[PDB]
Formats: structure tokens, C-alpha cells, sequence
């Protein structure tokens, strides 16, 4: 019961994925050869929940990894966990997206999506009760951003009745990693919007932040940042795999989390981080940890969440604690800073909590916010976008693979009025 | 339980702090690497942490301590760096370059309130005619005061001498503290460089000093002022007790601290080192850490710190024959003058130190108007300097204004009047 | 934090900055390869104070380096420290400067100016906190004064919030070694008057002063003085550069003794200078350390400090000393003497200590006077310019760089005004 199938898409999600992997097969004792080395049986019990079982003990994610160029598909293969995924799980096309939402979603990406289709189906056929599908992408790219929202349309239309959940990696208020970011961020929001139940935003500049003001690290790789990145999504899934006091799901939590359906865009966050150097000087206490988790210094969004307020927090604690203190501790937050939380959803925080803490630590925590703020982002993408397409700028790129005008003036409309359903709520 | 959180601003005050914590490692057993709760904050691995804020907006003093012996002791936050001094400038402390860093402070600080069950309150080490420790100092202590308000903020701060001195800004920046500390702090304990020296070269019959000796001196006051949260023993002295006790008026409030016996490995042996004798100690002119004579003042209010082996019968006697004395002048309105604590702790020796082991020390807290005389000569200094308009250019280029100066100029004088008004 | 960038002007700017570089490089056990061969931690702490790191452990001042002939230069490369300088950091024009201020200032230098403000610029970006500038130059040249002073003039302009800091060689009142000398003083302090914050005034009769009388020494080289100047200089940035008891900055002492923004003109000294036949013969106390410090004999200017009154001096210590003695010996000379300082500044002497002393001493000491007595040089110099302008002798060689009458004029006001000012307080 309850099957989750993972979907990786162009680069930074495959990249992602591949630390994901890694991760998982660490926190259930699977060596990347597929073999079990473990200590507990808790930790084979829900293994069905990410991974397949093959002949002689062989463990198997149910990973689906799509590119339309073979380059980084090469080098996660040539990487260190790469040879456990399924070789024949690995779909890719020849020709490259040039960060063109069109191509990923129109032209290069539609001659190629029915060959992942195929695979996805083939996958959920192995389920005995598939609880959806896990999506990694980029959102300013063509690849994740337009094959990827293309998969997602496909999926929910043929399984409209599973969630859907993506971490998108979005661009960055001061250092844009592309010109036509705007463009293809926008056309890929529009789509998701309609088609996922939730997403986690993750921005790269908050990550950065996170490596250089929290972790003291003077060098960081985006190995690293991926590295935050996975545990943030283990933590969301901890529930399934995992006994515990409150046991999570993503369902419950969605249930939780989405008070308006469109509105299901949050804010991701991770505690302990902690220096190296200061580390016995942190005591690891619960109501630190919270103040760690409710700290703007530590979400991984391009928000400041005190320019907003949250519509709904969940969290997720992991290792052994005292529910009354935790209980306390969310009370204590919301009787002293009423203010920053919607007035209209008394008890706006949630609380799980799951027995077994991931490796090295004895408590950790994982963050989700539903915050009025995330709409500084999208009026941000907004005001970009208008300020290229108002001259039609780069325009040619997409109108030669059959987009029209048309298209664009809708994805402004779906933009602006979620900032304005956002806006409502602030 | 008793907790309290010490603040450590300049190098002169980080200096001291530095002592101050070696002094309580010493006490407690804590080793350099942290292998109590009124100071040190206790972390789940046999760790003990101390709860201190130390700033500094030149980065020399806080990267020595960093490399230093006790750098594994203290956090990696608590030590809080800047990237210029103010430079003996009360305006680049309080409102160019303060303003950059004072945010970070007040949020360690609002970390290590949430950290205590009973924070008693603020500790807090600077030095009158620095620049970091006049105008940052200042607009901390204004912080402060707007958030927790009846939390207690005692002040250790270094009084610049008649006689000499180490800097020529060094009036103004006292007057500006003055007047911007007249209305937050709680209790301002005073300490002077010169009067040390002095005592060094009597009492001791030491007369080659160095910075770390007084630091150490200063160090043992503090512990013995904050003997009572750490130990058990008769009177047992509150950090909230000492305003009640020391203020008479909200804006006169600048008790001189004194430490007896301060002597050497010599003379204990000659000396009988009894409580009278101390007392007495206590009460001489030369003995007293300012400069100043408290036979040109009356003494309003005093506190006695007594620490190791003293019989309460023997300390009232000392202190009525103290009342007998003509000192020695009292008030006329302040008849019982003394509040007394005792503890059965005895003071600890520093190895590679000036002072030896001793049965029985006592710390002496006295508000008076000696005092008036020393802040007369402080305005006289500041008249004479500011009637030419000399330095004014680098006060007035960093934010402040002509007028300000004179403003302070009349809340001293005021001071002054009230100082004679309780004379009488 | 707190980096500082050097320049060094002409012919002696060049040549007493090589000295310089030398004796900074001995302090901080960096070889002439750049390499470091130190015995203490201490040693590199501070090392980015003067020195930029490179590709192999190796250190190169930030120091630029000028001329409008390239002998000076040519020669200093040539020289035993020569190579440690980047050698892009040479900067020098063609044509010399004809000790004319003018062909400095206004027509050659102008020319030459703008490569080294990129140059400068580009040193200032590599700053994580650039305290300010230090410029070593004549006065009675074409390229230090008139480049020099042109040079000070950009980059006030440029940075007006960073100190500006001169070691500048004066003029000397029996032996001129040029016929326009006071011209091009003249011309080169109505500047300075108005664009540094502080010009250490060094008098080479002075210096033969103190090689002779003080030294013993029958034969000195202008090595020797270049020697002095740069252990003076060394002197006033040690507290940057090392721990100490009372930190001294450039800043702070700017505040101790400049009383008025124009009286920005100090008399430096250092401490001690001893025979190597008399050594064993002096007792190194602190006290004759301060006597010797206060001894007109051992000053480095053209004047008789008790011919005017101190405003106020700075004193900074070197090595292991009691606070206590220093305090009392300055208490000392100022009862004493009172007469000699100015009675509206009480304790007109502040005292820095650095506890790690120069090679070779166990105790040193650097001296700072802002004295009255200054107008002495001033008016002197005054007195020798009227005496030729008043006959136009020599001016056709200005003038034909398009120099007015009227410049001259107001320099000489300037410096009248300057001296009236020092007669004010004296
Ligand atoms: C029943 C007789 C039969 C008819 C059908 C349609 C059958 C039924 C199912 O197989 C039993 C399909 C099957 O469940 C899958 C979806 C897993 C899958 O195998 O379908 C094919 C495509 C499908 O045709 C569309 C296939 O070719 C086929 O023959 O399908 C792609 C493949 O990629 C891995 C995978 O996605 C003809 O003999
Ligand atoms: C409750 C939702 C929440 C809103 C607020 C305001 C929350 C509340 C508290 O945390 C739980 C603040 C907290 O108690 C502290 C004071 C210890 C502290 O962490 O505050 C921050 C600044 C603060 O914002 C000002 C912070 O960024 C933040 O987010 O604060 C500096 C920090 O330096 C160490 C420290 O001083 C947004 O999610
Ligand atoms: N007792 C004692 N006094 C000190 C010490 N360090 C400095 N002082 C005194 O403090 C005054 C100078 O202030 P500092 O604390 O050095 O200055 P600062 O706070 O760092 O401010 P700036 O350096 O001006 O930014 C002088 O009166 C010194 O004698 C010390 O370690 N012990
Ligand atoms: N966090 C993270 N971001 C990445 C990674 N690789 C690429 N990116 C980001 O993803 C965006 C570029 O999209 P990318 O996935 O490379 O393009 P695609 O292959 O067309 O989907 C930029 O914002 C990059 O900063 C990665 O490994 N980690
Ligand atoms: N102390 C010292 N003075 C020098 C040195 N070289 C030249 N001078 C003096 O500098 C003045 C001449 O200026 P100079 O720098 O050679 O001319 P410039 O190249 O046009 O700036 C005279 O007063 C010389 O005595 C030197 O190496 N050391
Ligand atoms: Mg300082």
C-alpha cells in the first residue's frame, strides 16, 4: 500500500533526483547495488513505498528519469548511486530544449512523451495502491520546466484521482541563470496551477543564503544545495516509511495545507542546520528547533514571510519528543504573533511527528508554509515577463514552434489573478 | 532558577570579560574546552556554555579571543565582530556605525532571555571615553530599555582620571554617555585606572602593573558582586536588590565599588585579616578605587559584600563602630546606610597572579557625593575644550549637531545641583 | 577589514617607499619571492592590511608605484625587493617633470593621471573594507608634489569618506636642493591644506641631525635616512596590524590630534636611537625611551618644538611595558612642562601600546606632534617665495603651462591664513 512513483525531469531535476536517491537508499540501508545492509526491520518494512524488489534481494526505485539531451542522464548513470536506477527507466530524446518552454512542451518534448507515458503506466501497474506521483524540475528551463508541466497534464489527466506533487525549482529575484527565464516560468506556473495538488518553491539565492549566513560554509557546491534539497523532501514522505506517534501523509497534508485549491504553493524549510564549528554550542532542544524552523533565515523561498502572513503551517518533526512541549510550543507561536497568521483559520499550524530521525541527528524538523508572501514572487515573475513581451522580446523563439500571443496574454491573466486570490488573504 | 546574561562592549571591556570568565572557570571547574546555570548555559554533552554578548566594532580584540586559550569555551555568535572602530567617536558609535550591527545584539539577546527560566537581567561592561563603549554602549542600553524595561541593567564601567588619561576626546565622549545613560541605566559601578595604580603601589608594594592586573582586579569585584546567585550563605543579595538599595533618586546613581583586603603574599601573613580590619580597609580614603576623597562628601547609601568566614555578630560590630565614627559623614535623611551579604564561598586564586588566598574578603558598594567634585572636574575639562569648538567637525560630520553639546552641558550642571540639593 | 593602499610619487616617493617595503616585508617574514618563512601565527593574521595574496602562497603590496621618468623605477625593479611588486602596478610616463610643478600637476601628469586612478580603483575593489591611502612624495619637485597632489586631489574626489594619509619630504632651511623649491612647496601644500588628513612632515636636515648627533654615524646614505622614515611609518600602522593593550588606528589618532580640520601637519620621531658603540651603555627604560621621544634632538622636522606649544601629541609604544609607567611618565612631563602645551586641551598626550616590537628591540616607540611651531617652516617658506615671485623670477616656466598669476596668489594667502592659524594657538 501506498506506492510513490518519482518522476525526474531535464537537468537540475535529474541532478536533485540523483541526491534524492542516494539519500533514501541511505536512510533505508540499500547500497547502490541494490543490497540491504540494515540494522532494524523498520527500515524494510514500508521499502515498497519508494523501491521495487528484484531477483536475489535487489532493490529497485521507482524512478522515471527523462531528458531530451543524454549528457546528464550519462553522467547520473556515471555517478556514484547511478547504477541502481533501471536502465530501462532512463528516457531520453537527441536534440536539446535551448531553455525553450515551446520545445519542451510543444515539439521536441510531444514527439517524446508518450515513450515516458508508457513507462509510467507500465510503473503504476506494479502498484498495489499507488499514492501519486513525485515530480523534480526547473522551472525557467525548456526540459523540467516545459516537458516536465507537459508529463504532469498527462499523468493527472489519466490519474486525476492521485496526487500530484512537484518540487520546482524557481528563479531568483537578483541573479537570473537564463534571459528567457520569465518566459518559460511563466508558461510552466500556468500550467501547474491547474494541474498539481501541491508544490514545493525553491529558490537558489535562499539556498545560497542558507550555506553562507546558517551553515558558515564559505564554498558551496550545488551538490550541497541539493544535498538541503533531498532531506527537505525526505522529510515530507517520513510518514509513510516510518512508525510514529502522528502519522503524516501527503494527502493529510494537503487536506491541511490547501485551504483553496489553487492556492498550493509553499515554502519549504529544515532544522537543525548548524555549523560545523558551532555545534556543541547549540543545545538541541524543541523549542529551539521550532524557532530555527519559523526563522525567514531559514525557508528556502524568495519570500520574506513577514511581508505576509501564513494561511497554514505544517510540520514535521522526526526522532523522540514530548507532544505536550511541541503542543506548547505551536501555541506559543501563534498567542505571541497573531498577527502573522490568517485571523480566519484559528489552529493554523499542524504538528506530525515520526519516530525514527534521520541519520547523525537525534531530532530534526521539516517545514512547510502556506504564506500570503508567495505572491512578491509572482508579481515579481509578472513584472519581468510584461517588460519583455510588451516589445515582444525573444518572441520569435516560441511563435516559430506554433505558440501565439494568445497563449501568453492568458498565463499573465492566471498570474495575476492568483496574486490577487493571494492578496485577499493577506 | 537565577540566571543572568553578561554583555562585554570595546576592548577594555572584552578585556575584563576575559578575566571575568577565567575567574568563573576557575570557581566552577569548568575546563577551557567547557567540559552553575546562573552563567554557564548547560548543553546535552557534559558542556558547559557561558551566556554572554561580546562585541566589538574593530576586529582585533574578538579574533584574539577566538584563537585564544578559552576559544572552544565560547560560541561562535556570542563573539560578535564589526569591521571599523567608532575611533574615540561617541557619533560613529551611537548613530553612524552602531546602527549596523545593534540589531544582531539585540537578537542574541532576546536568544539567551528566551534560554532562561528567570532572567534577573543585564550585566554590562564598557568604559566611559572609548569610543565603542561611550555611543554603541549608549544606544544598546536604550534598546534595552525599550524592550524589557523591568529587567535589571547594571553597568561596570571605567571612570577616566583627573590626573591622567589615554586619549583627548575623552571628555566628550564621557559627557555624551552620561547624558544618554541618565535614563536607562539602573546602576552605573565605577572603576578608575589611576586609583588602582595607587593601590597597586601601597597595598601591594607592587609598582611594575600592567592592564591585566587590573583586569583581574576588576574581575574579582564582579565575582564577588555576583557571589550570591552562585553560592549559598547567610543574605543572600539579589541583582535587583542593589537598585533599591543604591538609588536614592533615579538620576544619582553612580556607586564607587571597592575590594578589601588587596594585598599581597607578605603582608597576609603579618595581618590578622579580620572583619573589623577589613571594614575599616573598606572605608579609607587611599584604599578606594576612584579618585576621589570621601571625607568631601557625604556617603548616602553603601553595600557590604562579605565572602568566606565571617561571624554576622562580628560584622555588626565592625559596622556600628563604622557609625561611631565622626569623620566617616552620613546623610541626614539615610540613617540605616548599609545593606550586608554574606556567603560561605571563599574567594579563588588565579595562577601567575597578584593576590593570594585569603579566609575571609569583602566588596564594598558606596553611592555618594564624593562623586559631585569628580563630575564638576569633568565639566570644567569639557568647558575649556568645547569653548574653541575643538573636535567638534568629527562629532558634528558623523550625525550629531551644535546644541546637543550644550543640552549636555545643562544636564550635568543639573546633575551637579541635585548632587548639592542632597548634601544638605 | 581595514586594508590599506599605498602610492608612491617620484623620485623619493619611489625610493623611500622601496625602504619601506622592505622593512614591512622583514616585519611580516615575507621573503623578496613573496614567500612567507615566519615563526609566529601573528605574522599573517593581519597580513591583508598591506599585502594582496596570490596563486602559490604568494604576497604582493598593494602598492602602486609612479614617476614621469622611468630611471627611478627601473632602478627600484632592479633592486633587491624589486621583484616582489606587480609589475602591471608600475605606472610612468616618458618625459620628465623638470622639478616643475606645473608640468606635475597640470600639463605631463594630467596626461599620465587617469591610468593610475584605473589602477587605483581596481586595487580599491579587491578591499573588503579599504581603510584609506598612504602617499609618500617631495614637496619641492615636479612629480611627487605636482603628481602627487594631483594624484591626492582624484582620488578625495573619488573617496571622500577614506583617510588620506602623506609622508611628505619638505624643504630644508640652510641647504635647498633646488632653485624653484619653495614654488613647488608652495604650490604642492595650498593643496594638501585642503585635501588630506594628515601629512607627516619629514625634514632631511633633520635626519643628517640625528645620524650625526644622535647616531655617531660619520657616513650615512640616504638609505640609512630612507631607513629611519620607513621605521616611522611602520610605527603608525602597527596597531592594524598586530594585538596590543590599546589598539591604535589611523582614524583614531587623526581624532587625537587633529583639533582643527586645517592643523593636519605632524612632526614625526622614533624611538630609541642609539650608537652601536654606546648600547650596552643605555639602560632601556620606559621612561628614557619618553625622554628621548620628547627630545627636539630626536624630531624629524625643520623646527625648534620649543618654540611653539604642543596641541597635541600621540605616542605609540612597541614591545612589553607597563601601562601604569607609561601613564605616569606622561603625567610627568606634562605637570612639569605644562608651558610647552596647550592649556585649553587637557592631556594633550594619548598613548597606543603594541605588544609586538620591531626586529631587533625589546622596546620602541613612535612619536606624533602636532605643534605650533610648524608656522616656523611655513613662514620661511612664505618668506622665500615672495622673495622671488615679488620679481616674477623663474614664473615664465609656469606660465607657459597656462599657470595664472592669481594661482600664486592664493597659495600665498593660503599659507598666510595657515600661519595665522598656528599663531592663534601658539
Ligand atoms: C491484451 C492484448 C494486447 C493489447 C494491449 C493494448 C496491451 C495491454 C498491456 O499489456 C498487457 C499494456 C501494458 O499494460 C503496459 C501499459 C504496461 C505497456 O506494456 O504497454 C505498451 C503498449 C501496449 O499497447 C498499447 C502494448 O504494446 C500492448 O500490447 O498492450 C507500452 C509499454 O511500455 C513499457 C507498457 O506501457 C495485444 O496483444
Ligand atoms: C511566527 C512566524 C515568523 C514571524 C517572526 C517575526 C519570527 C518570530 C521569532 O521566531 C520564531 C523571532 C525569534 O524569536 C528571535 C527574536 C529569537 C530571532 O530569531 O528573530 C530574528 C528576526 C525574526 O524576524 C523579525 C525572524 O526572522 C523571524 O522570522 O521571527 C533574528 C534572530 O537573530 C538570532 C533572533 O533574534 C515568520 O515565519
Ligand atoms: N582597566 C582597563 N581599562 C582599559 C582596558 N582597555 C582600555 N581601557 C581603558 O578604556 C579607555 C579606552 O577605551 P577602549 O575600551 O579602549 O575603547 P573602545 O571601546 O574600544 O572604543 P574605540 O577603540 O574608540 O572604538 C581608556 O580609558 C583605557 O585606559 C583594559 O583592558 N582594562
Ligand atoms: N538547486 C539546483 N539548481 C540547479 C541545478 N542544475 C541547474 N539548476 C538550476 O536550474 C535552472 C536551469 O534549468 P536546467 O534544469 O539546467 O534546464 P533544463 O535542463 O532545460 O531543465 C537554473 O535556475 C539553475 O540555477 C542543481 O543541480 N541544483
Ligand atoms: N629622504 C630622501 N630624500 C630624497 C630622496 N631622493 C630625493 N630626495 C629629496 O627629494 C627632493 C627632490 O625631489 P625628487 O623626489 O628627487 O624630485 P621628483 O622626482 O621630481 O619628485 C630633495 O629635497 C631631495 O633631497 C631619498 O631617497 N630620500
Ligand atoms: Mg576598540
Amino acid at each position: 500500500m501506498r506506492e510513490i512513483v518519482h518522476i525526474q525531469a531535464g537537468q537540475c531535476g535529474n541532478q536533485i533526483g540523483a541526491k534524492f536517491w542516494e539519500v533514501i537508499s541511505d536512510e533505508h540501508g540499500i547500497d547502490p547495488t541494490g543490497s540491504y545492509h540494515g540494522d532494524s526491520d523498520l527500515q524494510l518494512e514500508r521499502i515498497n513505498v519508494y523501491y521495487n524488489e528484484a531477483a536475489g534481494n535487489k532493490y529497485v526505485p521507482r524512478a522515471i528519469l527523462v531528458d531530451l539531451e543524454p549528457g546528464t542522464m550519462d553522467s547520473v548513470r556515471s555517478g556514484p548511486f547511478g547504477q541502481i536506477f533501471r536502465p530501462d527507466n532512463f528516457v531520453f530524446g537527441q536534440s536539446g530544449a535551448g531553455n525553450n518552454w515551446a520545445k519542451g512542451h510543444y515539439t521536441e518534448g510531444a514527439e517524446l512523451v508518450d515513450s515516458v507515458l508508457d513507462v509510467v503506466r507500465k510503473e503504476s501497474e506494479s502498484c498495489d495502491c499507488l499514492q501519486g506521483f513525485q515530480l523534480t524540475h526547473s522551472l525557467g528551463g525548456g526540459t523540467g520546466s516545459g516537458m516536465g508541466t507537459l508529463l504532469i497534464s498527462k499523468i493527472r489527466e489519466e490519474y486525476p484521482d492521485r496526487i500530484m506533487n512537484t518540487f520546482s525549482v524557481v528563479p531568483s529575484p537578483k541573479v537570473s541563470d537564463t534571459v528567457v527565464e520569465p518566459y518559460n516560468a511563466t508558461l510552466s506556473v500556468h500550467q501547474l496551477v491547474e494541474n498539481t495538488d501541491e508544490t514545493y518553491c525553491i529558490d537558489n539565492e535562499a539556498l545560497y543564503d542558507i550555506c553562507f549566513r546558517t551553515l558558515k560554509l564559505t564554498t558551496p557546491t550545488y551538490g550541497d544545495l541539493n544535498h538541503l534539497v533531498s532531506a527537505t523532501m525526505s522529510g515530507v514522505t517520513t510518514c509513510l516509511r516510518f512508525p510514529g506517534q502522528l502519522n503524516a501523509d501527503l494527502r493529510k497534508l494537503a487536506v491541511n495545507m490547501v485551504p483553496f485549491p489553487r492556492l498550493h504553493f509553499f515554502m519549504p524549510g529544515f532544522a537543525p542546520l548548524t555549523s560545523r564549528g558551532s555545534q556543541q554550542y547549540r543545545a538541541l532542544t524543541v523549542p529551539e528547533l521550532t524557532q530555527q524552523m519559523f526563522d525567514a533565515k531559514n525557508m528556502m523561498a524568495a519570500c520574506d514571510p513577514r511581508h505576509g502572513r501564513y494561511l497554514t503551517v505544517a510540520a514535521v518533526f522526526r526522532g523522540r519528543m514530548s507532544m505536550k512541549e511541541v503542543d506548547e510550543q505551536m501555541l506559543n507561536v501563534q498567542n505571541k504573533n497573531s498577527s502573522y497568521f490568517v485571523e480566519w483559520i484559528p489552529n493554523n499550524v499542524k504538528t506530525a511527528v515520526c519516530d525514527i530521525p534521520p541519520r547523525g541527528l537525534k531530532m530534526s524538523a521539516t517545514f512547510i508554509g502556506n504564506s500570503t508572501a508567495i505572491q512578491e514572487l509572482f508579481k515579481r515573475i509578472s513584472e519581468q515577463f510584461t517588460a519583455m513581451f510588451r516589445r515582444k522580446a525573444f518572441l520569435h523563439w516560441y511563435t516559430g514552434e506554433g505558440m501565439d500571443e494568445m497563449e501568453f496574454t492568458e498565463a499573465e491573466s492566471n498570474m495575476n489573478d492568483l496574486v490577487s486570490e493571494y492578496q485577499q488573504y493577506q | 532558577m537565577r540566571e543572568c546574561i553578561s554583555i562585554h562592549v570595546g576592548q577594555a571591556g572584552v578585556q575584563i570579560g576575559n578575566a571575568c570568565w577565567e575567574l568563573y572557570c576557575l570557581e566552577h571547574g569548568i575546563q577551557p574546552d567547557g567540559q552553575f546555570n546562573t552563567f554557564f548555559s548547560e548543553t546535552g554533552a557534559g558542556k558547559h556554555v557561558p551566556r554572554a554578548v561580546f562585541v566589538d566594532l574593530e576586529p582585533t580584540v574578538i579574533d584574539e579571543v577566538r584563537t585564544g586559550t578559552y576559544r572552544q569555551l565560547f560560541h561562535p555568535e556570542q563573539l560578535i565582530t564589526g569591521k571599523e572602530d567608532a575611533a574615540n567617536n561617541y557619533a560613529r558609535g551611537h548613530y553612524t556605525i552602531g546602527k549596523e550591527i545593534i540589531d544582531l545584539v539585540l537578537d542574541r539577546i532576546r536568544k539567551l532571555a528566551d534560554q532562561c527560566t528567570g532572567l534577573q537581567g543585564f550585566l554590562v561592561f564598557h568604559s566611559f571615553g572609548g569610543g565603542t563603549g561611550s555611543g554603541f554602549t549608549s544606544l544598546l542600553m536604550e534598546r534595552l530599555s525599550v524592550d524589557y524595561g523591568k529587567k535589571s541593567k547594571l553597568e561596570f564601567s571605567i571612570y577616566p582620571a583627573p590626573q591622567v588619561s589615554t586619549a583627548v576626546v575623552e571628555p566628550y565622549n564621557s559627557i555624551l554617555t552620561t547624558h544618554t545613560t541618565l535614563e536607562h541605566s539602573d546602576c552605573a559601578f565605577m572603576v578608575d585606572n589611576e586609583a588602582i595604580y595607587d593601590i597597586c603601589r601601597r597595598n601591594l608594594d607592587i609598582e611594575r602593573p600592567t592592564y591585566t592586573n587590573l583586569n583581574r582586579l576588576i574581575s574579582q569585584i564582579v565575582s564577588s558582586i555576583t557571589a550570591s546567585l552562585r553560592f549559598d550563605g547567610a543574605l543572600n543579595v539579589d541583582l535587583t536588590e542593589f537598585q533599591t538599595n543604591l538609588v536614592p533618586y533615579p538620576r544619582i546613581h553612580f556607586p564607587l565599588a571597592t575590594y578589601a583586603p588587596v594585598i599581597s603574599a607578605e603582608k597576609a601573613y603579618h595581618e590578622q585579616l579580620s572583619v573589623a580590619e577589613i571594614t575599616n580597609a573598606c572605608f579609607e580614603p587611599a584604599n578606594q578605587m576612584v579618585k576621589c576623597d570621601p571625607r568631601h562628601g557625604k556617603y548616602m547609601a553603601c553595600c557590604l559584600l562579605y565572602r568566606g568566614d565571617v561571624v554576622p555578630k562580628d560584622v555588626n560590630a565592625a559596622i556600628a563602630t563604622i557609625k561611631t565614627k565622626r569623620t566617616i559623614q552620613f546623610v541626614d535623611w539615610c540613617p540605616t546606610g548599609f545593606k550586608v551579604g554574606i556567603n560561605y564561598q571563599p574567594p579563588t586564586v588565579v595562577p601567575g597572579g597578584d593576590l593570594a588566598k585569603v579566609q575571609r574578603a569583602v566588596c564594598m558598594l558606596s553611592n555618594t557625593t564624593a562623586i559631585a567634585e569628580a563630575w564638576a572636574r569633568l565639566d570644567h575639562k569639557f568647558d575649556l575644550m568645547y569653548a574653541k569648538r575643538a573636535f567638534v567637525h568629527w562629532y558634528v560630520g558623523e550625525g550629531m549637531e551644535e546644541g546637543e553639546f550644550s543640552e549636555a552641558r545643562e544636564d550635568m550642571a543639573a546633575l551637579e545641583k541635585d548632587y548639592e540639593e542632597v548634601g544638605v
